[PDB]
């Protein structure tokens, strides 16, 4: 909301998981018994980032 | 780095299109070729 | 259920593989596609 | 003597010549497969 | 036209033969002068 006010421009389809992390890397999250969860997948790009 | 293999690859495939164009006409060319060969040829063997 | 869980992450690891290797074989080769029959064969067997 | 003189060069030219015309004929039949092939990529290629 | 019709095909199954005879010419001199060459290299590896 901020940055709408601020105008400053992003955009609003992409999840945060997706620009974040590619599907190679979330198929290997998965072997590693990751659980098949967004804020799961959220925290393994914190677990790498 | 993905523009730029973007611009590659469709500047390649456009490449390509006019490579075809050139080779129908080279295609074109060798037919024109092989029928004053032939014609050539055959009164050739009509003079023997 | 699993399995198709199973096939369906192969087979998009796949696609993703067969785009980005048809993408490299447009932005490695020189000169012209049609120069090189083994570039036109390795894009067949890609799209195939 | 002066004709089959005459005639043997001529024939022998003649050869040369018609075989210098099939020697052609499967170059345009290699460029008009060619033409084919690339045209098909050209197709398979219109999604990419 | 029988006898036309004779010749013709006749005359186009020869012409379709002294070119492939032609060819085989043009192998036998592919032949011949990698004899040559390889019989020269054979003399010159005589001393290693």
């Amino acid at each position: 909301h901020h940055l709408q006010q601020a105008n400053i421009q992003f955009r609003t389809d992409i999840a945060r998981t997706e620009y974040l992390s590619n599907a190679d890397e979330r198929l290997r999250w998965q072997a590693s018994s990751l659980p098949a969860d967004d804020l799961c997948t959220e925290n393994a790009i914190m677990l790498k980032r | 780095e993905q523009q730029m293999h973007l611009n590659v690859g469709l500047r390649k495939i456009k490449e390509t299109v006019d490579q075809v164009e050139e080779l129908r006409r080279d295609l074109r060319i060798k037919s024109q070729e092989l029928e004053v060969k032939n014609a050539a040829a055959n009164d050739k063997l009509k003079k023997m | 259920r699993s399995d198709l869980l199973k096939l369906q992450g192969e087979f998009q690891l796949r696609l993703r593989q067969l785009e980005k290797s048809l993408l490299q074989a447009l932005n490695e080769v020189k000169g012209r596609i049609l120069d090189d029959d083994t570039i036109i064969t390795t894009l067949e067997n890609l799209k195939r | 003597r002066d004709l089959e003189a005459s005639i043997a060069r001529y024939k022998e030219e003649y050869a040369v010549l018609i075989s210098e015309a099939q020697a052609i004929k499967a170059d345009l039949a290699a460029v008009e497969a060619k033409v084919n092939r690339s045209t098909a990529l050209l197709k398979s290629l219109s999604a990419e």
